RNA sequence: GGGAACUUUAAGGAUACUGCCAGUGACAAACUGGAGGAAGGCGGGGACGACGUCAAGUCAUCAUGGCCCUUACGGCCAGGGCUACACACGUGCUACAAUGGUCGGUACAAAGGGUUGCUACACAGCGAUGUGAUGCUAAUCUCAAAAAGCCGAUCGUAGUCCGGAUUGGAGUCUGCAACUCGACUCCAUGAAGUCGGAAUCGCUAGUAAUCGCGGAUCAGAAUGCCGCGGUGAAUACGUUCCCG
């Protein structure tokens, strides 16, 4: 019904949000499936035990690209971003928690005459 | 069931899409059904060169070079649609590729 | 930096319990960005804490926490909060290292449990920076 | 590059355009299963008894302006300072300085 | 060490030149610059002086030989201590 | 146990214990468990005497450790007393496979000599 | 089949300007706090380096004044050397283990290369590889397996199921040719090494640390160089001293 569109580290999460019971899948496989470590669990349910609303609702969810941090940082904010298309009251709250906003951190290049963004290679007066 | 493909190359974007637009204008033109133009990924290739003539390894010029690429489709052509196609001229820098 | 105040960075709660002094302790815990392997080592010594005194995880980890924090660095001054909890927490995590568990989990329970009873090598360095302040 | 250096390069060149088809044939029958095994053998005998420079592996690649033996960028033909220059001047199509 | 399927590398002109001394029975030494050739079992008996880069090294060809290349026993550096 | 005069652990699996004989090592002692049917994380303390005879069997079926200790000394001295390349080197006591010597040869040199 | 919704691809645009509120500073330049907003005071990174200093570096990229050689200081060839080895120094890689090693199962990238090339799949081999064969002039086929990660078993602090140097024996491939002097595979061997003095180096956030992937050069030959993404910290009271 409502539609939302997640991104985090070059990932990309696709999230379709109806009324229903509560089941979740994410690119056909459930959740505990998808994600082995908990705390990437705990990140996608994050937004909806904040609204207390985790049974109300059905998610459909792809996404691509990036590892499992991305990943998880993608749905949520697709899932924010979803519940504000479906409710524009909400909003405030989603604001204060602060999953609303896309984190633009990003991978800095490496550099001419240096090892790494910043790292230095080894120098001596001697 | 015939089908004209385009595919269009070169190394400066401005001019591509020129030429493009140029070839669906006439095509619309004449009165055929067309496709496109769809922008397929640039292609990109870099170079590190050595400014100093001796030995100073850190001071070096990056150049790069970007291939743009472009695909057309014609649909449903009239007959004056080929013939207008070899009489389209052909600009400096874009290279031109016709499939039947 | 010589004219800037720059601000402390702050960290995320703890997406299972919400508790910013646990997720300081799991970042003091990790190496080379290694966060699950750190969040297993606590995790498991939370629940070991919890089985072996049914007692609240969050709680009883603060009580320790204020147990085995200074009050006093080295000239004498008042160490600042923050730096207090930061000392701690090193403390603990140096010598749970040094005891022979099969895992680091079990180690650090096991010397939780300890200092809970004011026994451990955090403990007596504690002391010894008590011993230290009195003599200045 | 002095010039007995460019014309040695010219010389190898020119044998090894002058005998790469014969060389081509050897290695098909070498590799030919169907062949007798005296029929590879006398063909690896053949194939070593060619001249040395009529080998590829002897050639090294040299700037098309100067002849020098370091920094060749096959794709411009060129070494590094001849490079800069003319790519600085603005005569190499599609070459920008790199920034991202 | 060279592919089995290819057999052994041997220099046609030393080739040639062991097997005349063979069919014939000529103790004369055979001078050669032919470093990279390998020893096969119509070599023993024979002397070889092989170039090191500045000389030509005298060999006798024994049967523990086989299978060695001629430039194995013709060292080219020179070092005697420091 | 004793195997080819060798004390093996006791109280490792025999997968490990079989490696502390001159000559097997971990692919060789996989062959042997495999060829007498006795699974890998035994140790070789809840072995019968009729299974160790079988790996007695199995064992000398491979140079171990005086044969081969004899073998790979005869081979050396072969090329010393021969006078090639290897052999000069191996009489010189300095790195045979072509390594460099202006530095880091440490392993065939020994510890530093000051001059 | 079909659809043009979404992701993406890539051209053109819009947006951020102390714009709004509050307090301060001079009452100005400004500065501090709050709302909205993806982003708030320079949002992050790159390229771009003033007048000048060092008789700084390069006559071996090239050009050029002057000096020198002309059966040689010019030109051609085979073999050797640039890879030496009582030693000293600089820059790196791999380790000394349990936040780990091995085994079985199972997930998630970005960027780049491919017609003298990259190769699906089948067969043979323990393996590096070989043979047959298929697609690709590439958002179409391929290199390609991401690795750390998660689940299960085992090892129990030992110079060890840590480490992987050195040496013996078999091989594969490129190449006219792997002796001096190549890379890789298999069996055997299993060195120093128990976290390193005086001293000294890099780094303020998607940074340090750690994990893998690609390219230029190139028949073959990266622990170097230039790039790409994954996971992802600690600490800043201040200018009293060290350097500029």
């Amino acid at each position: 019904t409502n539609y939302g569109t997640g991104r985090r580290k070059t990932a990309t999460a696709r999230v379709f949000l109806s009324a229903g019971t509560g089941k979740l899948v994410i690119n056909n496989r459930t959740l505990e499936q998808y994600f082995g470590r908990e705390t990437a669990r705990m990140v996608v349910r994050q937004p909806l035990e904040l609204l207390e609303a985790t049974e109300k609702y059905d998610l459909y969810i792809t996404v691509k690209g990036g590892g499992i941090g991305g990943q998880a940082g993608a749905i949520r904010h697709g899932i924010t971003r979803a519940l504000i298309a479906a409710d524009e009251t909400l909003k405030p709250v989603l604001r204060q928690a602060g999953f609303v906003t896309r984190d633009a951190r990003e991978v800095e290049r490496k550099k001419l005459g240096l090892r790494k963004a910043r790292k230095r290679p080894q120098f001596s007066k001697r | 069931n015939q089908r004209i493909r385009i595919r269009l190359k070169s190394f400066d974007h401005r001019l591509i899409d020129q030429s493009a637009q140029e070839i669906v204008e006439t095509a619309k033109r004449t009165g055929a059904q067309v496709c496109g133009p769809i922008p397929m990924p640039t292609r990109i290739e870099r170079f590190n060169v050595l400014t100093s003539p001796h030995v100073n390894k850190d001071a070096r010029d990056q150049y790069e070079i970007r291939t743009y690429k472009r695909l057309i489709d014609i649909v449903q052509p009239t007959d004056k649609t080929v013939d207008a196609l070899m009489k389209l001229d052909l600009a400096a820098g874009v290279d031109v590729q016709i499939a039947l | 930096p010589r004219r800037r105040v720059v601000a402390a960075r702050e960290i995320l709660p703890d997406p299972k319990f919400s508790s910013q002094t646990i997720a300081k302790f799991m970042n003091h815990v990790m190496q080379d960005g290694k966060k699950s392997i750190a969040e297993s080592i606590v995790y498991g010594a939370l629940e070991r804490v919890q089985e072996k005194n049914k007692v609240d995880p969050v709680e009883f980890f603060e009580t320790t926490l204020e147990k085995v924090r200074p009050m006093v660095e080295v000239v004498p001054m008042e160490v600042r909060p923050s730096r207090r909890t930061a000392l701690a927490m090193r403390w603990l995590v140096d010598a749970a290292a040094k005891r022979s568990e099969k895992t680091m989990a079990l180690r650090l329970a096991g010397e939780l449990l300890d200092a809970a009873e004011g026994k451990g090598a955090a403990i007596k360095k504690r002391e010894d920076v008590h011993r230290m302040a009195e003599a200045n | 590059a002095k010039k007995g250096m460019i014309n040695r390069e010219l010389k190898r060149e020119k044998t090894v355009a002058k005998y790469a088809a014969k060389r081509a044939e050897l290695k098909a029958t070498i590799a030919n299963v169907n062949a007798s095994d005296e029929e590879r053998f006398e063909a690896m005998l053949k194939l070593q008894a060619l001249p040395r420079n009529a080998s590829p592996v002897r050639l090294r690649n040299r700037c098309g302006l100067t002849g020098r033996p370091h920094g060749y960028f096959r794709k411009f033909g060129l070494s590094r300072n001849k490079l800069r220059d003319t790519v600085m001047q603005g005569d190499v199509p599609g070459v920008v300085k790199a920034s991202w | 060490p060279r592919s089995l399927k290819k057999g052994p590398f041997v220099d046609a002109h030393l080739f040639a030149k062991v097997e005349a001394a063979v069919a014939s029975n000529s103790r004369k030494p055979i001078k050669t610059w032919s470093r990279r050739s390998m020893i096969l079992p119509d070599f023993v008996g024979l002397t070889i002086s092989v170039h090191n880069g500045r000389n030509h090294v005298p060999v006798i060809v024994t049967e523990h030989m086989v299978g060695h290349k001629l430039g194995e026993f013709a060292p080219t550096r020179t070092y005697r201590g420091h | 146990a004793r195997i080819a005069g060798v004390n093996i652990p006791d109280n490792k699996h025999a997968v490990i214990s079989l490696t502390y004989i001159f000559g097997i090592g971990r692919h060789t002692a996989k062959n042997i468990l495999a060829a007498v049917g006795i699974t890998e994380t035994t140790k070789i303390r809840e072995l019968d005497d009729a299974q160790l005879d079988a790996i007695r069997a199995e064992v000398a079926k491979v140079p171990t450790e005086g044969d081969l200790r004899r073998e790979i000394s005869m081979n050396i001295k072969r090329l010393m007393d021969l006078g090639c390349y290897r052999g000069l080197r191996h009489r010189r006591s300095l790195p045979v496979r072509g390594q460099r010597t202006k530095t880091n040869a440490r392993t065939r040199k020994g510890p530093r000599k000051p001059i």
